[PDB]
């Protein structure tokens, strides 16, 4: 269960990280 | 079955995916880098001169900024794999950790302020060597990826 | 720690590096560890999930270990070193020897199977003397 | 049906805070409207 | 927008209202072992009111269930009247008709309120049932499961809840926007 | 050799307890989350906030966040109080059930299966054992004859093989 | 809770008793029984003293109520309601 | 805090283990109890 939460958690944050800059991009 | 040397394993590839994000990013940035050496570097503009220099200053500040992570993640990936006694896997990784060693702490760069340095960049050869290291470590960093998921497997099953 | 650390430096809360260094981070995860508190929460849900995940393995750990103990404190088992032979052939640490001038010294001299082979082996290169004169001996 | 109690006494609590923060809701909103 | 926030509510109270109705009508909670099955006894699937055998001479007959120590009396009681998962879907109905008001009423938005109050009421009814059917259950014959009524009611908890978040949501941006509105005025 | 399943961490505790337990986080955290924020009365509770609170209460850790409200905080304490009950009953079945898993002690004596009843033994019908057993002046074996001949319905055997064969499909329960 | 309240109503550290009111007190009582936290701790040695007091009656009862649930569970002891006549 | 987990579970722990081992004891209630035993020892008179 820790190893799927850390790799889910990197995956949550690769998400956050591509819409955050699309959204920084449009502004 | 479980074992240390497999928990070993899956927190490694759980690591290593940050490695190639990391390399991706590095070889993104050089390619960027690249479109603005190889194109034209007339500075006749005040304004474009200032525009470079800051995007070239900022990108070798992320470079800086996001090196030691790689280097000590792989230092980990080591002492790791030492700890659980997994031979091979250590032997294999000895190698990089020493080149990246060597490369942190010589500074062939005259300045020898930092690794990467705004005035030292954009010099053809650096770039060039920049990109190929940055490439061959992607493609080790996938070939370690795979072979840590398919040594993870061998230990569960047996 | 490590995690939390990536996934706090290179996808923030938007400042939220300064907080969740590595330095930070291993705090938490040690104080998460010990059930005591925070100096900081993580806010994003990638750091909040890392959390999560380590709240729960802290949890189980500790009440294994308090229960675990429990039984050991509550039920003595005392488990004899050996349990046959060949257990006493491959230990060194042990000593083992018979009487001298016996039947039974005289059993493991003139043996064929391994093992006693082996003991024989032992008791003829031991020092000091594993043999002995008398029963009560 | 061990441990049904606790779970009674968390709904019953639940319960109770709605009822309490409808209760300060309706008794704020009547003074501040006088 | 609010125009979709409130579209998601009103689709969520209709589901949920009419799966827990499902579940309720429905006898397919528990796949257990009963002594009543003419042949420790025969394959039963079960529901709140009544009981039907599976696999057995009286395949496909299904018979009202024999229910029935002040607590066991009255977990007995409340177990058969099954009050708690109805009023669940009652005031999923009623939540739902106090957000079609809301459709009307515009100006009034102490009634997105109400809705939210009853889906959160609701979501704890069914709760409460789940716990009552399952403390019911055991008794003091193995092997036993739940069916896909058991997993409905609960995917009308959750989305009872879910929707009562919404519609606080809502409810919320609209006395912001009044308010607002009315002190820049 | 029972090798311990994945997810035997949970053994302690049924299904239906963590099942509830998930409800009554999601019920608890909403509910929070309602009486934080309903009144136009700022809160740092949201939905997402209220999750979080509730998911490190259950796990005795706390987060920066407290409720002020006295609706608030009867939700939290009533939380807490599940929470105090919910682990340390976890905590001390599992320590009941390491504990009894070191208790066990398994045959290794006649006297041990003499006393114990819950495994049957018997031997071939016809042959020494039967005749040894019978014309026993000992006490251990004149109770294991007294327990000899009961109704298992049938402790006793006619083929030695059969009585390999019986030993194992019985689970167990044959010696 | 009410000690802790006097106390840092007319001892407090100087304001001091917006913080530990009553209701601020009883909430820094039960988050102590219930091993959580504190958003507030005493800062008065009067107040540090009732909550470290408080902190060992908690950390005792809790542990004892673990144990003598352990012990319930793994001892199973059934009482027959008589053993006589009367 | 590494000391105060390993001192708090093994009062904890310990503290179960005297109450189990309290709700264990079956004390003598027949011949057969003092029989098996031989903490407490058991004698008639010489003559009778
Ligand atoms: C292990 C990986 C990740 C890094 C170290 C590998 C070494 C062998 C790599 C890294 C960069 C590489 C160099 C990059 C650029 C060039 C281009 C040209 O001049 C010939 C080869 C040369 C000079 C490469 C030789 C091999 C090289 C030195």
């Amino acid at each position: 269960i820790l190893i799927g939460g850390l790799g889910l958690a990197m995956l949550v944050a690769l998400i956050e990280f591509c819409y955050k800059s699309r959204s920084e991009s449009k502004r | 079955a479980f074992t240390f040397a497999a928990f070993c394993y899956m927190l490694t590839l759980v690591l290593c995916a940050s490695l190639i994000f990391f390399v991706i990013w590095h070889i993104i940035a050089f390619d960027e880098l690249r479109t603005d050496f190889k194109n034209p570097i007339d500075q006749g503009n005040p304004a474009r001169a200032r525009e470079r220099l800051k995007n070239i200053e900022r990108i070798c500040c992320l470079l800086r900024k996001l090196v030691v992570p790689e280097y000590s993640i792989h230092g980990l990936f080591c002492l790791m794999f030492l700890c659980a006694a997994e031979w091979v896997t250590l032997g294999l990784n000895i190698p990089l950790l020493f080149y990246h060693l060597w490369r942190y702490f010589h500074r062939p760069a005259d300045g020898s302020e930092v690794m990467y340095d705004a005035v030292s960049i954009m010099n053809a050869d650096i770039l060039n060597y920049c990109q190929k290291e940055s490439w061959c470590k992607l493609a080790f960093y996938l070939l370690s990826f795979f072979y840590y998921l398919y040594s993870m497997v061998y230990t569960l099953v047996s | 720690s490590v995690v939390l650390f990536l996934v706090s430096r290179f996808s923030p809360y938007e400042e939220s590096t300064n907080e969740f260094g590595i330095f930070n981070s291993l705090w938490f995860s040690l104080g998460a560890f010990m059930r005591q508190g925070c100096d900081i929460s993580p806010r994003s849900l990638s750091g909040r999930i890392v959390g999560g995940v380590w709240w729960f393995f802290t949890l189980i750990i500790i009440s294994s270990y308090t229960a675990n103990l429990a039984a050991f404190l509550t039920v003595e088992r005392m488990v004899s070193p050996i349990e046959s032979a060949e257990d006493l052939s491959k230990q060194t640490e042990i000593a083992y020897g018979t009487l001298d001038s016996g039947s039974t010294k005289e059993f493991f001299r003139r043996s064929k199977i391994a093992v006693f082979d082996k003991m024989w082996t032992y008791m003829r290169s031991a020092e000091p003397s594993v043999f002995v004169r008398t029963t009560a001996e | 049906s061990n441990v049904a109690g606790v779970f009674y006494i968390l709904v019953g609590g639940l319960g109770l805070a709605m009822l309490v923060a409808l209760i300060e809701f309706c008794y704020k909103s009547r003074a501040e409207a006088k | 927008e609010k125009g979709v926030q409130v579209l998601l509510t009103t689709i969520g109270a209709f589901a949920a209202f009419g799966l827990m109705t499902i579940a309720i009508s429905t006898d397919y909670w528990l796949y257990t072992r009963a002594l009543i099955c003419n042949t420790p006894g025969g394959l039963t699937h079960s529901g709140l009111w009544r009981i039907c055998c599976l696999e057995g001479l009286k395949r496909g007959v299904c018979v009202k269930i024999n229910h029935f120590d002040s607590a066991e009396y009255l977990l007995r009681v409340v177990r058969a009247s099954s009050i708690f998962p109805i009023l669940s879907a009652i005031l999923l109905l009623l939540g739902g008709v106090c957000v079609a008001a809301s459709r009307v009423y515009k100006s009034k938005r102490n009634i997105i309120l109400g809705a939210g109050i009853l889906f959160v009421a609701a979501g704890l009814s069914n709760i409460i049932g789940v716990i009552v059917y399952i403390s019911a259950n055991a008794g003091e014959k193995n092997h036993y499961s739940y069916g896909w009524s058991f997993y409905f009611g609960g995917l009308s908890f959750i989305l009872a809840e879910v929707i009562g978040v919404l519609a606080v949501n809502i409810y919320i941006e609209r006395s912001r926007e009044a308010h607002c509105q009315s002190r820049s005025d | 050799k029972s090798k311990p399943g994945v997810f035997s961490f949970l053994d302690p505790l049924a299904y239906e307890i963590w099942m509830c337990i998930v409800f009554a986080y999601i019920g608890v955290s909403v509910v929070l989350f309602l009486v934080s924020r309903f009144s136009p009365y700022s809160n740092e509770f949201g939905i997402f906030n209220s999750l979080w609170f509730s998911l490190g209460a259950f796990m005795q850790q706390g987060c920066d966040i407290s409720p002020r409200s006295l609706s608030g905080r009867i939700v939290g304490g009533v939380w807490w109080f599940f929470t105090l009950i919910i682990i340390s009953s976890y905590t001390a079945n599992l320590a009941a059930f390491l504990t009894v898993e070191r208790m066990v002690s398994p045959i290794e004596s006649a006297e041990d299966l003499a006393k114990q009843t819950e495994i049957a033994y018997g031997t071939l019908e016809a042959g020494s054992t039967k005749e040894f057993f019978r014309r026993s002046k000992i006490a251990v074996f004149e109770k294991m004859w007294t327990y000899m001949k009961s109704a298992e319905p049938s402790v006793f055997v006619r083929t030695t093989e059969e009585g390999m064969i019986r030993v194992r499909k019985s689970k167990g329960k044959y010696a």
